[PDB]
């Protein structure tokens, strides 16, 4: 799984 | 349930609950705020953003195991896929929720870029949750409503913000997720995630050292994702 | 609300639950089970307890983060009190629910000083985290019951269980806790926790390779709290 | 803080 976007 | 709590009241309750990592709890109170009918800082924006994903993504966790769980037993009785179906309706049931308060009205009153693709932005992330668990025949449809809002906001994005603001940046970073894990367009997903880290790149002299900060390490998950598929 | 649901079905959506990291679903699941009326077995009472351990774990962490900031204001409006006293009658309202299971009737059936010590352990327990929040007129009284609770289950397992067994030392683990941050008797719980940890290791001897793994491990948390208190 | 029971 790929990175979306988080802090 | 918060119609009797001031807004002021819930944004502050939201911002304690992060602090004890009551997600939950956030984003009720977040919800809350948003059905007071005034547009949302951008503070409260985040606040927003912050609560659900965390809601959602422990809710994407728990069905990712539960559904590896029911594949191999599909390689016992009905409690597996049960289960899974009482996490999947909640998981849904979060994401209406969210789509439900950018629908009535959070988009139409945002009309400042930053805003409005934040909103947009959101739109496509949730609808993109829901495509990770559909299988009947609205899928198709899920799947083009979660692209139309990341292109409508890609679009506003590239003609009113800089190749390096940070929400154009996440932006383009979860569409070429989209892209990759949704619509089996994996070139497309690489070919974004590779154009957006280079026109950022060439935009870092622009940048103060806390924006420089900022921009870099949402690039740095693009560079993560380039990695891990070429 | 699990009334409907078979037995076997709750046990097995437990364990469910516990793969996902889905501890709120796990404690319904298991309450479920309790009221069908039948005893638990060993592996049952691991699930019960694993469940409310961690959901009531969450909630006291949370407390503690909104009960120091409340105490750093106090040194601004209602809200942190407000949240907190919500969150501290969540945390109330899971003790009461566990302490209710205990009561009705799952003490009264526990016959096996494995099933009882192990139950009595639970209550002293769930009175102690009552006991952490508490500040009325029956904050002795609840300290008093965890008191009463340890101490009956310690009796019963230095009458009937090995000093190894693991219900046992976890429970004079736990009961020197109390003595120590409940009951302010740190010389108690120093005490106890050095009998406890002698007398185990000079039974070490009798144990096969996987019941010294066990023992050896509760062990640790009674050294760490004397390396902690010393 | 000490430590109860964990597993
Ligand atoms: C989806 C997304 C993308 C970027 C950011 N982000 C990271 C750092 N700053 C920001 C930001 C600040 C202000 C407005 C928009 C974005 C976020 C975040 F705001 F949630 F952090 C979200
Ligand atoms: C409160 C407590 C103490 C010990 C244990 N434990 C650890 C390892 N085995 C056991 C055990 C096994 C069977 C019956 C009782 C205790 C627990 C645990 F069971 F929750 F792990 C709890
Ligand atoms: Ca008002
Ligand atoms: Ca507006
Ligand atoms: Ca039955
Ligand atoms: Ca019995
Ligand atoms: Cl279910
Ligand atoms: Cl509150």
């Amino acid at each position: 799984r790929p990175s979306s976007w988080r802090q | 349930a918060m119609g009797s709590m001031e807004r002021a009241s819930l944004i502050q309750k939201a911002k304690l609950a992060e602090q004890a990592e009551r997600y939950e709890d956030m984003a009720a109170f977040m919800k809350g705020a948003v059905e007071k009918g005034e547009e949302l800082s951008c503070e409260e924006r985040n606040l927003l953003s912050v609560a659900y994903k965390n809601v959602v993504g422990g809710q994407r966790a728990a069905w990712r195991v539960l559904s590896s769980i029911e594949q191999k037993s599909n390689e016992k009785g009905p409690e597996v896929r049960e289960y899974r179906e009482k996490v999947e309706t909640e998981l849904q049931g979060v994401c209406d929720t969210v789509l439900g308060l950018l629908d009535s009205h959070l988009i139409k009153e945002a009309g400042d870029a930053e805003s409005r693709v934040f909103y947009l932005k959101m739109k496509g992330d949730y609808y993109r949750y829901l495509a990770e668990v559909a299988t009947g025949d609205d899928k198709k449809r899920i799947i083009d409503s979660a692209r139309s809002a990341y292109q409508e906001a890609m679009d506003i994005s590239k003609k009113e913000m800089p190749p390096t603001n940070p929400i154009r940046l996440g932006l383009a970073l979860n569409f070429s997720v989209f892209h990759y894990e949704i619509a089996n367009s994996p070139e497309e997903a690489i070919s974004l995630a590779k154009t957006t880290f280079d026109e950022a790149m060439a935009d870092l002299h622009t940048l103060s050292e806390d924006s420089y900060k900022d921009s870099t390490l949402i690039m740095q998950l693009l560079r993560d994702n380039l990695t891990l598929w070429t």
